[PDB]
RNA sequence: ACGAGACUCUGGCAUGCUAACUAGUUACGCGACCAACUUCUUAGAGGGACAAGUGGCGUUCAGCCACCCGAGAUUGAGCAAUAACAGGUCUGUGAUGCCCUUAGAUGUCCGGGGCUGCACGCGCGCUACACUGACUGGCUCAGCGUGUGCCUACCCUACGCCGGCAGGCGCGGGUAACCCGUUGAACCCCAUUCGUGAUGGGGAUCGGGGAUUGCAAUUAUUCCCCAUGAACGAGGAAUUCCCAGUAAGUGCGGGUCAUAAGCUUGCGUUGAUUAAGUCCCUGCCCUUUGUACACACCGCCCGU
């Protein structure tokens, strides 16, 4: 009974929800898996993205929960 | 309803048909110091205190 | 050694052991007493280990208290 | 980190009709020689990576799985993965496909039944062929 | 440079009341930086009693007979996103994380009646530590169930203990299944 | 005067003691600037704990509760009072009292049917529910113990034929803290993972690769892999065991033996929800009481 979200990556619809994360008080995979309701996978794979653009160091690395943060 | 501090000053011992409660005697600190009895449940210490949410629930004993 | 318990805590307790001795056959024991006193009362467990042990398996049962089923 | 793939609604791959509801690639139990440590093997033999994202995975590593077991005796990789092997009628591991074939041939039984065996029997009636024991405990089979 | 943990210190957090230090006590060699300190809490009663309430709440966890004991997980579960959630908080979570649990809690648990009957329960109470630590307990198997075959696991709950742990409010769901049953007994007065 | 206690064995503790060429090591030490009067292991004449100190309950007695201190504060077992029972054993014993069958001696001889059925007539047994269950093989792990001629012909095991390792054959060591072995096809963990539970998560049979070599094994001996999908997540009436290193999981070793275990006897390893109570059920004991019972309530006993 998993749901349905879209997941395809188009012109248009890719662009509107990689800019949502920002726009909680509480980010976390954690939230996201529990609110958002898709995969904490794909919120790791987010903020990995997010590390690779450089504005975050990574520390520790788990299969659930991964430690990326800033000092800046 | 107040809270009110109490000490424990003798435990009396267990009731039921194989033993399910504990009887204390718990006497106030700030209440013109009475001595009240009550049951209790649970590791009640020797002479701990007790707290009293209420100073009307009695223990009917025997 | 193999056990994290055993091995760990041990580290500190090597640790406070070897201050002790070191500070009392080199220095005085005043500041003995003082750095130690520091260190043991930190935590307790230091001195002490759990004298608990795996005790014999006993008389006509699978284990020490345990006995084989009885029937009528 | 992207890939341009897109979300299909419909994937087909062996013909068979199960209910797709999970994620993929050890849910494979629709495929009858793939999986585990051969699987492993082979992808690590490929030099392939986990550096994608996951939940979105395609079935080309699967398709060229079963391109190697297709002439898997060229390079003399260690042959005790195929399922049937040592049968009589051939001496080779041959293709075989499709499903309500391959669960009938795992119990082999028409010369042990011609032979005018015990062991057609005891594999016939759903009960042991070895011998586990029946009466208090050993009740699983029917149920 | 006695504060404790890293982050927290014991010189600024007072009551000026010596009667109140029954949820939190960090006054002597008890002070824990972390609470994988060992240790045997069923060799005697009162002992779990004198347990530190942040041990008994991870180690309570201990349940089911596969995931029964293990000090490696509670203290892996309190470590793991603890020391993500320190560094990601900044704020003090202190609000909730006392103002839900550690003041939802019952004041009044029931005892059986005579000799028989199974309709009615007579209503009395504990010192409160007995009485929290059930609602804790039951907690354990609400929380559990709250992740039991469902959604939000283990060793992602943080906010949700430090809220179990620390002092005094009420927002709780287990405890207010026993303020139910609390008022149901209560009618016995 | 016995029994109880004491006692014996066993665990738990030493900046102490007695010393080890099988554990353990210091600046006229190399194979490396580009013969420490003995302590971790082993085991001995000793020490240590006594309700001893404090507080509170107790004709201020015996003692009980709690608390420091402490390695440890009712701490595993063994041994265990006359009378008892027509309890079991004559199939353990030229240990042992005679009424008394048969030749088809309850002697031999890899010899030889069953019992290894399945509408169950019963009893002891073989088994864990999710990021906890198991793989990355990416860090030094445990034992408790056993191991080769009076009999006797039967011991425990260290490389290669090589499919992928016990292993059909050559090979050495160990009558053993010397070898197996710092216990040679094992943790429970984990970059094969479960996003909310029939999937990867724990196996309904049952087939191949070379089988340890036991005439037989099937009418009991002998490996993991293809992922082939089994009410796939707290259980008629009745109930058995259990209070901290209990239970339970888990493997290992002895006995039986041909390395024959699903049995038992021990051993570690992971590790513990609940309870520090009661006499309600089943019983037991220290009293008083009743009895028409004494083969002792399964008794005795009344009625056409």
């Amino acid at each position: 009974d998993k749901l349905n979200n879209l997941v395809l990556f188009d012109k248009a619809t890719y662009d509107k929800l990689c800019k949502e994360v920002p726009n909680y008080k509480l980010i976390t995979p954690a939230v996201v898996s529990e609110r958002l309701k898709i995969r904490g996978s794909l919120a790791r794979a987010a903020l990995q993205e997010l590390l690779s653009k450089g504005l975050i160091k990574l520390v520790s690395k788990h299969r659930a929960q991964v430690i990326y943060t800033r000092n800046t | 309803q107040p809270i009110k501090l109490a000490r424990v000053t003798k435990v009396l011992g267990r009731t039921g048909s194989q033993g399910q409660c504990t009887q204390v005697r718990v006497e106030f600190m700030d209440d013109t110091s009475r001595s009240i009895i009550r049951n209790v449940k649970g590791p009640v210490r020797e002479g701990d205190v007790l707290t009293l949410l209420e100073s009307e629930r009695e223990a009917r004993r025997l | 050694g193999g056990g994290h318990v055993a091995q760990i805590y041990a580290i500190r307790q090597s640790i406070s052991k070897a201050l002790v001795a070191y500070y009392q056959k080199y220095v005085d024991e005043a500041s003995k007493k003082e750095i130690k006193d520091i260190l043991i009362q930190y935590d307790r467990t230091l001195l002490v280990a759990d004298p608990r042990r795996c005790e014999s398996k006993k008389f006509g049962g699978p284990g020490a208290r345990a006995r084989y089923q009885k029937s009528y | 980190l992207v890939i341009p793939e897109k979300f299909q609604h419909i994937l087909r791959v062996l013909n068979t009709n199960i209910d797709g509801r999970r994620k993929i690639a050890f849910a494979i139990t629709a495929i009858k020689g793939v999986g585990r440590r051969y699987a492993h093997v082979v992808l690590r033999k490929a030099d392939i990576d986990l550096t994608k994202r996951a939940g979105e995975l395609t079935e080309d590593e699967v398709e060229r799985v079963i391109t190697i077991m297709q002439n898997p005796r060229q390079y003399k990789i260690p042959d005790w993965f195929l399922n049937r092997q040592k049968d009589v009628k051939d001496g080779k591991y041959s293709q075989v496909l499709a499903n309500g074939l391959d669960n009938k041939l795992r119990e082999d039984l028409e010369r042990l039944k011609k032979i005018r065996a015990h062991r057609g029997l005891r594999h016939f009636w759903g009960l042991r062929v070895r011998g586990q024991h029946t009466k208090t405990t050993g009740r699983r089979g029917r149920t | 440079d006695i504060k404790l943990f890293g982050k927290w210190s014991t010189d600024d957090v007072q009551i000026n009341d010596i009667s109140l230090q029954d949820y939190i006590a960090v006054k002597e060699k008890y002070a824990k930086y972390l609470p994988h300190s060992a240790g045997r809490y069923a060799a005697k009663r009162f002992r779990k009693a004198q347990c530190p309430i942040v041990e008994r709440l991870t180690n309570s966890m201990m349940m089911h007979g596969r995931n029964n004991g293990k000090k490696l997980m509670t203290v892996r579960i309190v470590k793991h996103a603890f020391e993500i959630i320190h560094l990601l908080t900044g704020e003090n979570p202190l609000q909730v994380l006392v103002n839900a649990i550690i003041n939802s809690g019952p004041r009044e648990d029931s005892t059986r009646i005579g000799r028989a009957g199974t309709v009615r329960r007579q209503a009395v109470d504990v010192s409160p530590l007995r009485r929290v630590n059930q609602a804790i307990w039951l907690l354990c198997t609400g929380a559990r169930e709250a992740a039991f075959r469902n959604i939000k696991t283990i060793a992602e709950c943080l906010a949700d203990e430090l809220i179990n742990a620390a002092k005094g409010s009420s927002n709780s769901y287990a405890i207010k299944k026993k303020d139910e049953l609390e008022r149901v007994a209560k009618s016995n007065r």
